[PDB]
């Protein structure tokens, strides 16, 4: 029974709190740990707290990033990130443990940025005779130069359009995420129906749908 | 005055 | 001089139902004065955190089967699990508590194994529509294969290409335990109407030799 504060999304130079709601059993029991998830770094030990009493140990690396309180009245334990850096953008968990093992937090995410929030250009990738595989056809959408995380692609004609990859996001090297969402289909189906990406960039509020013809 | 034990 | 856990092999293919074990090497000893070795395996599985299969060498979370082992000692180290299951996917890492700061190795993927498959190749031009918006991006799809391991190579008028290219490859497929992998070649409008022949180079395992997928325009 762990439970951690909501997404942050912050400008450098920011300082936050990020929180975690505990059972009473737990807070006197247990020691706090705050363990960091980052694409570039991996997985990481801030530090820790013991509850009962307060007294904290840090990894030498995040001195003076992070503070770790506890309040007893409420049974939440924070951590206190401060000069906030690109860097600093991951996931950042909070676990109870034991001697003998306990449970991590769900974790929240911080986002370190100020740029700008970018919409989706939406092309097709039209199916071809270069597209085709005996039988079948392959086709999709390029879902170009948008920020930040996430996309979603669906595609219409409901059973036979599974068998969808919509790739990975890849970072470029403006900034900007894209990918490509596919499907492979029976070439008897291009006569009749119409396939159509639709794509939902929730932070920018766009939805595109885009037919992709031979 | 260590913890003991895993993350 | 922090303790560095380093982790072998990066991913793992295994048949389910096979053993599978996984290798954490120390930079430094681990093990305490009070005779305890602290250190342990945990299981990530995609969109959650990370939960406790070992911990102080070779003892189980409670609730852990006893199908995942770990022992060693000194600075080698490792994870048996042994008969492998579906929820048992996800990434492996090896942490130490023995020594501030407490330190975890990079991860293990566990994957599936199974046969050879080739991938299918197909290259999408650019639409007219991004042409007109002033950049060119060519599409280049290798669909349902295996092993992961895959070179894609771009050739504009027999040129070899660097730099201008992303590549983004799909986790293992739920139903034929394949991959998929999308190379896309981004060029300015003007820079793709100057050459005539793009061309895809694919080298694979499952292949006997490289194939190639291209147009002309």
């Amino acid at each position: 029974k762990l439970q951690q504060s909501g997404a942050e999304f912050v400008k450098a130079g920011a300082s936050v709190k990020l929180s975690c709601k505990t059972s009473g059993y737990t807070f006197n029991n247990y020691w706090i740990h705050w363990v960091k998830q980052s694409p570039g770094q991996g997985l990481e030990w801030i530090g820790e707290i013991d509850p009962s009493d307060g007294y904290s140990n840090y990894n030498q690396k995040f001195k003076g990033k992070a503070t770790l309180t506890v309040d007893k009245s409420s049974s939440t334990a924070y951590m206190h990130l401060n000069s906030l850096t690109s860097e600093d953008s991951a996931v950042y968990y909070c676990t109870s443990s034991t001697s003998v093992g306990g449970s991590w937090g769900q974790g929240t995410t911080v986002t370190v940025s100020s740029a700008s929030t970018k919409g989706p250009s939406v092309f097709p990738l039209a199916p071809s005779s270069k597209s085709t595989s005996g039988g079948t056809a392959a086709l999709g959408c390029l879902v170009k130069d948008y920020f930040p995380e996430p996309v979603t692609v669906s595609w219409n004609s409901g059973a036979l359009t599974s068998g969808v990859h919509t790739f990975p996001a890849v970072l470029q090297s403006s900034g900007l995420y894209s990918l490509s969402s596919v499907v492979t289909v029976p070439s008897s189906s291009l006569g009749t129906q119409t396939y159509i990406c639709n794509v939902n960039h929730k932070p920018s509020n766009t939805k595109v749908d885009k037919k992709v013809e031979p | 005055r260590r913890f003991y034990g895993p993350v | 001089s922090d303790i560095e856990l380093t982790q072998s092999p990066l991913s793992l293919p295994v048949s389910l139902g096979d053993q599978a074990s996984i290798s954490c090497t120390s930079s430094q000893s681990l093990l305490h004065s009070n005779g305890d070795t602290y250190l342990h395996w945990y299981l990530q599985k995609p969109g959650q955190s990370p939960k406790l299969l070992i911990y102080t060498l070779s003892n189980r979370f409670s609730g852990v089967p006893d199908r995942f082992s770990g022992s060693g000692s000194g600075t080698d180290f490792t994870l048996k699990i042994s008969r492998v299951e579906a929820a048992d996917l996800g990434i492996y890492f090896c942490s130490q508590t023995t020594h501030v700061p407490y330190t975890f190795g990079g991860g293990t993927k566990l994957e599936i194994k199974r046969a050879d498959a080739a991938p299918s190749v197909f290259i999408f031009p650019p639409s007219d529509e991004q042409l007109k918006s002033g950049t060119a991006s060519v599409v280049c799809l290798l669909n349902n294969f295996y092993p992961r391991e895959a070179k894609v190579q771009w050739k504009v008028d027999n040129a070899l290409q660097s730099g201008n290219s992303q590549e983004s490859v799909t986790e293992q497929d739920s139903k034929d335990s394949t991959y998929s992998l999308s190379s896309t070649l981004t060029l300015s409008k003007a820079d793709y109407e100057k050459h005539k022949v793009y061309a895809c180079e694919v080298t694979h395992q499952g292949l006997s030799s490289p194939v190639t997928k291209s147009f002309n325009r």
